[PDB]
RNA sequence: UUGACAUUGUGAAGAGACAGUUUC
RNA sequence: ACGGACCAAGGAGUCUAACGUCUAUGCGAGUGUUUGGGUGUAAAACCCAUACGCGUAAUGAAAGUGAACGUAGGUUGGGGC
RNA sequence: UCUUUGUAAAGUGCCUUCGAAGAGUCGAGUUGUUUGGGAAUGCAGCUCUAAGUGGGUGGUAAAUUCCAUCUAAAGCUAAAU
RNA sequence: UUGACCUCAAAUCAGGUAGGAGUACCCGCUGAACUUAAGCAUAUCAAUAAGCGGAGGAAAAGAAACCAACCGGGAUUGCCUUAGUAACGGCGAGUGAAGCGGCAAAAGCUCAAAUUUGAAAUCUGGUACCUUCGGUGCCCGAGUUGUAAUUUGGAGAGGGCA
């Protein structure tokens, strides 16, 4: 029924939803657990950190693409300019990707100074021989934190030419609207002598 | 909690609050939005006006992200620079050296004109501008440059 | 070609300096390759042609290409494989004319 | 089971009340009031040496 | 090799070669039982690129179907509810022939696992199908650390499951915006989008 | 129950219209 | 007119999701630690990054555009000073 | 503590030709069902039935130009659930 | 006449395997109506209950014929969001995802299509012995209507050079 001056509401419970009510009590638990988890996976592979290297990649989209963030793994661009191949860097902890593709130079230059970065902080212990002491890091990504690249310099001199920015937005909408009806009327107009 | 509540008041009265005649029952009227056209109708039409019909067009697969543009004014264009540097930019007004302001870093997509800065140039780099924004910029003596 | 620089327009977006990554061996899925137009040549010799194939080639040669494109747009599911397969026909016409 | 049993409190009223607590503990007639037997301690508050 | 040459060939179904060895070969399996062991596979390409191997413990079914839709089995044709159910005679069954063959080929072997099938001829009354099924039990297949993936339990009856190829198509699970419904399981799906999530701490 | 397509192939006649096609 | 032979014990506006008005509290152009991580005397308490929600802009079906003539205006009341 | 092994195995740079990649399947029509998927989201039945600089997808049906992106019709795989 | 081959049989032949139970969770099939719409048929309940088949300690999914349209991300799963939104709906009642972003966990790969052709290099079984979750010798058999090595698109292969 409705009555008096309300929102209109849309509380889908309709079906037999009492069936399926998680409730989250085991959230202490969990959160035990994981840390369990990972002290045992730690202890398993120690000395190693516990994740692998990740490069850093633009978010996509006009909403995302100011930040870089972490991505799944390594280009094979990327490992062959650091100078390794992408199955010794799999087995000394770089995750590799073989998907994704470089067309942005200053990404690509990153990633591979990155590479540098865990080459030159690494220790690889021998397949055979006294491996010497090596205390256990556990965070490839809090040794090589992703920073985001400096767009630009805190003050600098006013350079004005008296273009209008906002004309030129306007402009640059009208080019783009009109450009398939003015491609066609210069397609007739040259048919036409 | 229930010792505060109106059912622990009721205890002893026949009714509980509902009344003898009208003697509250299951659903009198329907269940949720049951007859808005046909016995609602004077609710529906004074406190939900437009509710029923369409108006407009379409969207198949729309992507809010598409549309993330959001607007700062040229009243807060000042609390983009850290209060630290605020003042210091503040006096002294340069057109050799001014404030540059990356409003896409900050998070806006475009910069209105709610108007009235003070008279310091700065370089806003934003997506998008206001015409009228864009004049109150260059008489403070600023530019706004186009970034995406 | 290259970014504008600003957030609309005909070529808009950020002005980035380009790497043109290797070409991925896959995007030659569809390549033809020497082992296979003979396979191909040989098998369409051996096998010959369908009922419909036949009724294909006997409408180019009567009523045109534009009623075969047709017919062969109903046995086929579009327009973009009528076109292709009356172009296959008219070159087995050919081959078979010629000479 | 779905009935709420966790309540959350703003961590900034938290700390309020936090801080007001650790401010109480330093009022003798409140210490008292609440019911310790602080009628012969020194001084409140009552600070030992890191020994401890 | 030869086999690029049957692949060619095979796709010629309308061609007179094929057209004579599809009549006779349809001939001679409506002769035999509805579920019967081929001695060797009738397209040996098509059965090793679905991975047949010519090794002890690869065995060939051969089975026909009948054709046609799912009349639904109420009496008299009689449905006791509303008419949007009232349908009987242009209902289809949700999986295909050839999943209908892989299971009764299955349900004859049950020693054995089906790998794989394949069609191999059709008539107005019945599709004829051809499945490929491996011997758990065999020594070549315990060993051979290429196949013996097929020894665990939990590949038990993967064609009752919809777990071979025609059983994962029947069951859309593909990727991409097509298949939203069925990616993970549209049970599974519709279980996490019924369901109620509430924290400690209620957001 | 009636029509269409599929199952569905092979000879002729010959209504023909007209290298062949096409219904009959 | 209907229920009630008698007594004991049990016996009926609850919880949840979302929300309106009002009120209290914190902080305020911001606000929300508790998805998660850290930590722990271990489902508690304590601590925290990036995001995200709502808010700080509206309007149009939409493409779009987008808030100071002026002591942020004038007139009439207006508590207090 | 034993051991064995390089003419085993694997890896990398430059020049040349090449580079096989799944068919009653994809796809199309129609019927039923299903989906938020709307000139049709998936599935299935019947009919038709491909190609190889090809094919699928790019959420308004169609023709004509491009462009982007992946590589189906075969298969295995722990954890977080 | 004798010996093969193919196909099909028989045996209380040698050795195995399936069935049934449980079924909270999982993978499919089949499949309602009560109910709500203040009536009711599409709709809703609900792609649910009941019915049927099939697993495991998890299952399923899974290394893109993906998402996107960005300066691009990059197997699968799950949480927080997206969002009670785009959209569907006697456009009524109702219903209703997905991309991006933060996070938990992270892991990658295998066949078919290629002549070993100067050497079927492969495998079951039986038997004898032994260091017995197996190994070796011998033998029969399987297999060229193709068992090994080699390659899986990110590649990779023949040749040359190093
Ligand atoms: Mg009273
Ligand atoms: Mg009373
Ligand atoms: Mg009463
Ligand atoms: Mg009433
Ligand atoms: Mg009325
Ligand atoms: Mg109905
Ligand atoms: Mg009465
Ligand atoms: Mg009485
Ligand atoms: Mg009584
Ligand atoms: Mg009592
Ligand atoms: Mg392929
Ligand atoms: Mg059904
Ligand atoms: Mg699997
Ligand atoms: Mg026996
Ligand atoms: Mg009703
Ligand atoms: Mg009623
Ligand atoms: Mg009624
Ligand atoms: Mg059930
Ligand atoms: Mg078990
Ligand atoms: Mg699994
Ligand atoms: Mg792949
Ligand atoms: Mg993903
Ligand atoms: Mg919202
Ligand atoms: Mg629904
Ligand atoms: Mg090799």
């Amino acid at each position: 029924a409705i009555s008096k001056n309300l929102p209109i509401l849309k509380n889908h419970f309709r079906k037999h939803w009492q069936e399926r009510v998680k409730v989250h009590f085991d959230q202490a638990g969990k959160k035990v657990s994981r840390r369990n988890a990972r002290a045992t996976r730690a202890a398993k592979i120690a000395p190693r950190p516990l994740d692998l290297l990740r490069p850093v990649v633009r978010a996509p989209t006009v909403k995302y693409n100011r930040k870089v963030r972490a991505g799944r793994g390594f280009t094979l661009a990327e490992v062959k300019a650091a100078g390794l191949t992408a199955a010794y860097a799999r087995t000394i902890g770089i995750a590799v990707d073989h998907r994704r593709q470089n067309r942005n130079q200053e990404i690509f230059d990153a990633n591979v100074q990155r590479l540098k970065e865990y080459q030159s902080k690494i220790i690889v212990f021998p397949r055979n021989g006294k491996a010497p002491e090596a205390e256990q890091v556990l965070s490839a990504a809090a040794t090589f934190p992703i920073a985001q690249p400096a767009t630009d310099v805190e003050a600098r001199a006013v350079q004005d030419n008296g273009e209008s920015a906002f004309r030129t937005l306007r402009l640059a909408r009208s080019e783009k609207k009109f450009r398939g009806i003015r491609e066609k009327r210069a397609r007739e107009k040259a048919e036409a002598e | 909690p229930s010792r505060f509540t109106k059912t622990r008041k009721h205890r002893g009265h026949v009714s509980a609050g509902k009344g003898r005649i009208g003697k509250h029952r299951k659903h009198p009227g329907g269940r949720g939005m049951a007859g808005g056209q046909h016995h609602h109708r004077i609710n529906m039409d004074k406190y939900h006006p437009g509710y029923f019909g369409k108006v407009g067009m379409r969207y198949f697969h729309k992507q809010q992200a598409h549309f993330w543009k959001p607007v700062l004014n040229l009243d807060k264009l000042w609390t983009l620079i850290p209060e630290d540097k605020r003042d210091q930019y503040l006096k002294s007004a340069s057109k050799e050296t001014a404030p540059v302001i990356d409003t896409l870093a900050a998070g806006y997509g475009k910069i209105l004109g709610k108007g009235r800065i003070p008279n310091v140039p700065v370089i806003v780099k934003a997506r998008f501008v206001s015409k009228l924004a864009e004049e109150k910029i260059r008489a403070a003596g600023g530019v706004v440059e186009l970034i995406a | 070609t290259v970014k504008t620089g600003i957030a609309i327009g005909l070529n808009k977006g950020k002005k980035v300096t380009s790497m043109t990554p290797a070409p991925k061996i896959s995007y030659k899925k569809g390549a033809a390759s020497n082992r296979t137009k003979f396979v191909r040549s040989l098998v369409r010799e051996i096998a010959g042609l369908s009922p419909y194939e036949r009724r294909l080639i006997d409408l180019i040669r009567n009523s045109g290409e534009k009623r075969a494109r047709k017919v062969a747009k109903k046995r086929l599911g579009s327009f973009t494989r009528a076109k292709a397969k009356v172009e296959e026909m008219n070159n087995i016409i050919a081959a078979s004319r010629r000479h | 089971t779905w009935r709420k049993w966790n309540v959350k409190v703003n961590h900034n009223e938290k700390r309020y009340a936090t801080a007001s607590a650790i401010a109480a503990t330093a009022v003798a007639s409140l210490v008292l009031a609440r019911g310790h037997r602080v009628e012969k301690i020194p001084e409140i508050p009552l600070v030992v040496s890191t020994d401890l | 090799g030869a086999y690029k040459y049957l692949e060619e060939l095979q796709r010629k179904k309308q061609s007179d070669v094929l057209r004579f060895l599809q009549r006779v070969r349809v001939w001679e399996y409506r002769q035999k039982n509805v579920i019967h062991r081929a001695a060797r596979p009738t397209r040996p390409d098509k059965a090793r690129r679905l991975g047949y191997k010519a090794k002890q413990g690869f065995v060939i079914y051969r089975v026909r179907v009948r054709r046609g839709n799912r009349k639904r089995p109420v009496p008299k044709g009689a449905t006791y509810g509303k008419p949007t159910n009232q349908g009987v005679n242009e209902l289809k069954y949700q999986r295909s022939l050839r999943a209908t063959a892989e299971e009764r080929v299955g349900r004859r072997a049950a020693n054995l696992r089906v790998l794989n099938s394949y069609w191999v001829n059709q008539d107005s009354t019945y599709k004829y199908f051809e499945v490929i099924l491996v011997d758990p039990q065999h020594k070549a297949i315990r060993r051979d650390a290429r196949y013996n993936w097929i020894c665990d339990p939990v590949h038990k009856h993967r064609e009752a499951r919809g777990l071979t190829a025609t059983g994962k198509k029947s069951r859309g699970i593909n990727k991409g915006h097509k298949f939203n419904n069925t990616k993970a399981g549209r049970r599974k799906t519709w279980k996490r989008q019924n369901t109620l999530s509430l924290w400690r701490y209620r957001k």
